[PDB]
């Protein structure tokens, strides 16, 4: 879809008025790039928080899967996005999820030394 | 011959400036890895033996870490690479893989990680790498000597900068 | 395009031995220059302005006199180098340069000429460089960490390390 | 001419007993190569002395130019073999000579250090 592809690239460029527009004329959330990237991803990576905000209440799934096996919360870990990362496990981000390589957020926090995220992240798998 | 792909892969790094914005990242993964790519480090052996691997998504984040870790300049000195012929893909095995980075001010800490490159290009699929395996033997941190005369008369720097920065 | 031309004067260059014969120079200035090259170096202008030329039959004795010199490795960083096409050659015009020459025990020195590499080839006669002018703005003699740690606490050997080679 | 083009090549190599017998077969002695090489520039360059002595003997063309226009001496004194400098001085080799960049034999001996043969060739430019 053009409409998909327009989302993920608003999303991904931080354009939160093009976002509204696109979505208003039913640019689908869950749009998936080349890459398996949904605009959740690309916001989140790009440390776009007011996307990331509308996007989940407007139906984002918070765990999609990229092609690498990724999710939203896989990719602010690793980008450092910390409001971004919280916002994610609001909207019931899995912290238990796994890459195609068995990692999880905290693994990619800890491998790119993003310490407070990290922290964050390893409260969260205590608690159930 | 893929020789001539980390050639290019080294002179497209050597046009990052601190202005080489997110999109810049992309562009130059998508021109050099697979969609599906994999890029796996290992450390040496001394602090453990340390191992991860990161898909294609986060192969930008990777590269661009080498530049916000205070590399001003990178490139990768490959020295008689092995190349082998498969039916999908062609293999590149150097074990003089030599990883450079330049920093900046104070110390303009030259940086030397030496080990084992070993990549998997796909055959006509535009010679783009589907697999990247770094194994570090050892690194060299490599001082100015104007750094070293300007505090050869000052203990406490002597100190400083007789401690590496990572092993 | 004349980029590859200087991956593969590097890529031969990272084969050099002890063991490499006069032949070898030949094979390999035979390779990369043009039976009438012609290669000159301008030295910094602070110990005076110094310019030198050389004919086709001693380009060969040139590039040896590096390893002569006690280099263990030579490499040529080329970044963003300005391509120009005229009628009959192709210009590479490299206003940052950095030769990178290797040393052994016992200091490691790592030197590092920083200048503007002028090329002439000749448009297809196999991309030969006819022209070679290197114009040495700065240099820089790069001293392994290991080699400050050893001395740190030696103002004898902290007097020697901090002159420099040359200048 | 063949012969020619094996002398240069004996004469390089170093091989004295080949040189002897591509000349007994009448090789010119004044053979060039592709880079108007003499065989008597070849032997000096590779610091063979005795395919140096037997070439100037059996006439050989000390002062001979190459394309780039060296002579023997200019080669001997680059490559700093002192022995063969000698000789060509004794069988009247030129220190004036001047290659196409007006470089003579002691300059060259200035630019790649070789310090015996610089001041060799600064006492015979004194002597007419």
């Amino acid at each position: 879809s053009d409409l998909g592809k327009k989302l993920l690239e608003a999303a991904t460029e931080g354009q939160d008025d093009e976002v509204r527009i696109l979505m208003a004329n039913g640019a689908d959330v869950n749009a998936h790039d080349r890459l398996g990237s949904t605009p959740l991803h690309l916001a989140a990576k790009m440390g776009h928080l007011e996307i990331v905000e509308v996007l989940l209440k407007t139906g984002a799934d918070v765990n999609a899967e990229d092609t690498a096996g990724y999710t939203p919360l896989h990719l602010a870990a690793a980008w450092g996005h910390l409001e971004i990362v919280e916002v994610l496990l609001k909207h019931g981000a899995d912290v238990n999820a796994q890459d195609k390589f068995g990692k999880t957020p905290f693994d990619l926090a800890a491998i790119f030394g993003n310490e407070d995220i990290a922290e964050v992240l390893q409260k969260a798998a205590k608690l159930n | 011959q893929t020789d001539y792909r980390i050639f290019e892969l080294n002179k497209r790094l050597q046009n990052w400036t601190e202005e080489c914005d997110n999109l810049w990242w992309d562009a130059f993964t998508t021109e050099f890895f697979e969609d599906d790519a994999m890029l796996t480090i290992t450390f040496c052996l001394e602090d453990g033996p340390k191992r991860y691997t990161i898909g294609r998504t986060l192969i930008p984040r990777y590269f661009r870490s080498i530049f916000e870790g205070g590399a001003t300049e990178l490139y990768y000195v490959l020295k008689h690479p092995k190349e082998s012929f498969h039916n999908n893909f062609v293999s590149l095995d150097c074990d003089q893989c030599t990883m450079v980075t330049q920093h900046g001010k104070p110390m303009f800490t030259q940086v030397c990680v030496e080990g084992r490159l070993y990549l998997e290009f796909m055959f006509d699929d535009m010679m783009r790498i589907k697999t990247w395996h770094f194994s570090i033997r050892q690194h060299r941190e490599l001082i100015p000597r104007s750094i070293l005369a300007m505090h050869a008369q000052d203990p406490q720097m002597l100190d400083q900068l007789s401690k590496n920065i990572t092993r």
